[PDB]
């Protein structure tokens, strides 16, 4: 938003993995990237193991 | 042509002022970075400042700044050098070089001024 | 386990400046690189 | 400010590379590089600016060179003219200063 | 500061303006602007200035 790329972050514990728990968690802006560009996509992709 | 020519050598003492008449010519003097740098009797080249024509735009150093004084006549193309107190360990030559904006590098140089200081007249 | 590490980026393909927050040694490389486009990467 | 070698030994015909060191604001920032030919006795003439351009008067024996943060000046055919001084030199941003000039690179021939 | 004779041809500009630009962003990517609907492919295209 207005060129400024924003990063939140909020990281919680669940038990649970297939239904996705209830409740209301709120993020907060770890870092507020001036970076300039677009964005248009993105992925995903991990390592391997 | 285009020469930076200098005044001669001079032997005096500290406080009193010592004047240098740097004459340009063959180029546009309003639209060039003229500018001074001194060399240390077998040392390198330290820079002073570089002076605009146009607005007496002068950029000093941090090792040189309240030691020397600068400036220039756009109405004779001349290039000023001036000193309101000198020094006995100031003897050393100064350079009146012609630099421009952008790459920052002197294209041509000027003579130089051999010029010793010292506390004896 | 772990989420190892984490690949973003509009297209990696220079039309765009591109972007990347990969998670490794303590450390969170934010550069906007155009890194390599790779289906398998680390 | 830029670090040069105090001294280098070059025989007549031998290419070296002066090597023009600097720091990550005066060289490895991406900015351009320029020397000067302090002939002893005289003042300082261009021989490379640009590290690619040669000025005129300047052989084409003379030629100048950027490695990273580091920036190398090419001479081919040493002679007995080229018994001279070099000293590179940048620009720095964050020094304020439009100029900065390198430790120099006295230069003799065996 | 910028006095240089022959023109510094260090300083840019996008001179076709692709479409409106979002404030406080930046585009850093050279391609031809094709103006005649045809396939660029470099610049060997017409109109692919
Ligand atoms: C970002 O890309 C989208 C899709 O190409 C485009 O519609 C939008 O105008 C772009 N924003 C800018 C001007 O960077």
């Amino acid at each position: 938003i207005d060129g400024y790329f924003k990063i939140y972050s909020k990281h919680t514990p669940i038990n649970l993995v297939r239904d996705l728990p209830q409740g209301f968690s709120a993020l907060e802006p770890l870092v507020d990237l001036p970076i300039g560009i677009n964005i248009t996509r993105f992925q995903t992709l991990l390592a391997l193991h | 042509e285009v020469q930076l020519v200098q005044s001669g050598a001079e032997v005096k003492k500290p406080g009193e002022s010592l004047k240098i008449s740097c004459k340009g010519s063959g180029y546009s003097f309003t639209s060039y970075w003229i500018g001074w740098v001194r060399q240390m009797p077998g040392k390198g080249l330290e820079w002073m400042g570089i002076i605009y024509p146009g607005d007496s735009d002068t950029r000093y150093s941090p090792s040189f700044q309240g030691q020397v004084t600068i400036s220039a006549d756009k109405s004779i193309s001349t290039a000023y050098l001036q000193w309101s107190s000198l020094k006995a360990s100031d003897t050393a030559m100064y350079y009146c070089a012609r630099g421009v904006a952008v790459d920052w590098y002197f294209d041509l140089w000027g003579r130089g001024t051999l010029v010793t200081v010292s506390s004896a007249s | 386990n772990i989420i190892r590490g984490w690949i973003f980026g509009t297209t990696l393909d220079s039309k765009t400046q591109s972007l990347l927050i990969v998670n490794n040694a303590t450390n969170v490389v934010i550069k906007v690189c155009e890194f390599q486009f790779c289906n398998d990467p680390f | 400010v830029l670090t040069q070698p105090p001294s280098v030994s070059g025989a007549p015909g031998q290419r070296v590379t002066i090597s023009c060191t600097g720091s990550s604001s005066n060289i490895g920032a991406g900015y351009d590089v320029h020397w000067y030919q302090q002939l002893p006795g005289t003042a300082p003439k261009l021989l490379i600016y640009g590290n690619s351009n040669r000025p005129s008067g300047v052989p084409d024996r003379f030629s100048g060179s950027k490695s990273g943060t580091s920036a190398s000046l090419a001479i081919t055919g040493l002679q007995a003219e080229d018994e001279a001084d070099y000293y590179c030199q940048s620009y720095d941003s964050s020094l304020s200063a439009l100029y900065v000039f390198g430790t120099g690179t006295k230069v003799t021939v065996l | 500061l910028d006095s240089k004779v022959g023109g510094n041809y260090n300083y840019l500009y996008r001179l076709f303006r692709k479409s409106n630009l979002k404030p406080f962003e930046r585009d850093i990517s050279t391609e031809i602007y094709q103006a005649g609907s045809t396939p660029c492919n470099g610049v060997e295209g017409f109109n692919c200035y």
